């Protein structure tokens, strides 16, 4: 079962659609006497500049 | 209607979470039912999922988990110009001088 | 690491479990549930922030091999505290509570050559007397070792090996 176990696994999660960020994406989590927290960006580099909603950016540090 | 629910009531500090569609923006009014009174709390932190801490602007005594909040979709916003003449009131801008209502036309 | 957190999940499932005299279909229901876990989109959601309920329902809806009420319910517990990547650790830990429950041993036998199905019999009925537990032999074989054996069971080492002798002189001296 170990192989058909995995294979079920992405057929399911595929059906379901829960789904992966694109790389140079991600998404607000928390926000905080002005520090943002981000989920995603896999290809966000230290120092780079993140560009948010309204044509404003931050700095990614952490 | 009233979207959100006290989850922990720490002293003056008070988290609420709500249905991650409807999430207060930050500096948010919520407003709440201490009892027999009305009592409101400003949104400070969007922390985790849904959930959000807050300032009580009032004794926090009283105050159950499970209360059902609401949010007033603005800040803290108060009464201006020259109907406040005359008048003490508080942070909130309510009249803390028995004289009534203030009688404002624009907050 | 989870391995301090799964012990209070681990030792409810097999309480649980043993009431119902269903362990061996929980044991297969926490290998599925630590599986879906390693999964490459699924992993990458139990890390958001989403909400514990949110998070659980769409956890369950990945697996219909969980007995609706119960195997659904600890999914349920351990999302509410944030703890769903703790699952490939509380089946190992099952695994084991029930190994002691059924008194099974597991100890591997290593070897610088095959032993002659002779040789494993002995060490085996010998080890059954070390242990009060029925053992299952896993031999290998090891080039660094070059004589005699090394019998491992558990954290427990019986060194036999010609490798370890030598390396116990030189200190000797």
């Amino acid at each position: 079962n170990s192989t058909e176990i995995s294979e079920l696994i992405k057929q399911r999660i595929a059906q379901f659609n829960v789904v992966s960020e694109a790389h140079n994406e991600g998404t607000i989590v928390s926000v905080s006497d002005g520090v943002i927290r981000i989920h995603g960006l896999a290809d966000c580099m230290q120092g780079e500049m993140i560009s948010l909603p309204g044509n404003r950016y931050a700095i990614a540090l952490n | 209607m009233a979207t959100g629910k006290i989850v922990q009531v720490i002293g003056a500090v008070v988290d609420v979470e709500f249905p991650q569609d409807a999430v207060p923006r930050v500096y948010d009014a919520l407003e709440v039912q201490n009892g027999n009174e009305r009592l409101v709390l400003e949104v400070q932190q969007q922390l985790g999922g849904g959930i959000v801490r807050t300032i009580a602007m009032g004794s926090s005594d009283g105050l159950r988990r499970g209360l059902d909040v609401k949010d007033l979709e603005h800040p803290i916003e108060v009464p201006v110009g020259k109907a406040t003449l005359g008048r003490i009131m508080n942070v909130l801008g309510e009249p803390v001088d028995m004289k009534g209502e203030i009688g404002e036309e624009e907050r | 690491e989870f391995i301090t957190v799964a012990r209070p999940y681990a030792k409810a499932a097999f309480d649980f479990a043993v009431e119902h005299q269903s362990v061996e279909r929980w044991q297969d229901m926490l290998a599925f549930a630590a599986e879906v876990t390693k999964n490459e989109q699924m992993a990458e959601l139990l890390s958001g922030a989403l909400a514990p309920e949110t998070l659980a329902e769409s956890f369950i809806a990945v697996a219909g091999e969980q007995l609706d009420e119960n195997g659904q319910n600890l999914i349920r517990v351990m999302a509410e505290n944030g703890r769903l990547n703790a699952l490939p650790d509380v089946l190992e830990q099952f695994i084991h509570l029930r190994a002691v429950s059924e008194a099974t041993a597991e100890v591997d036998v290593i070897s610088a050559a095959a032993l002659s199905e002779q040789q494993l019999a002995k060490i085996s009925a010998a080890m059954e007397k070390r242990l009060s537990r029925k053992v299952k032999l896993n031999a290998k074989i090891d080039k660094s070792v070059m004589a005699g054996v090394i019998i491992r069971a558990g954290d427990m080492v019986i060194d036999g090996s010609v490798r370890g002798r030598l390396e116990r002189l030189a200190d000797v001296l």
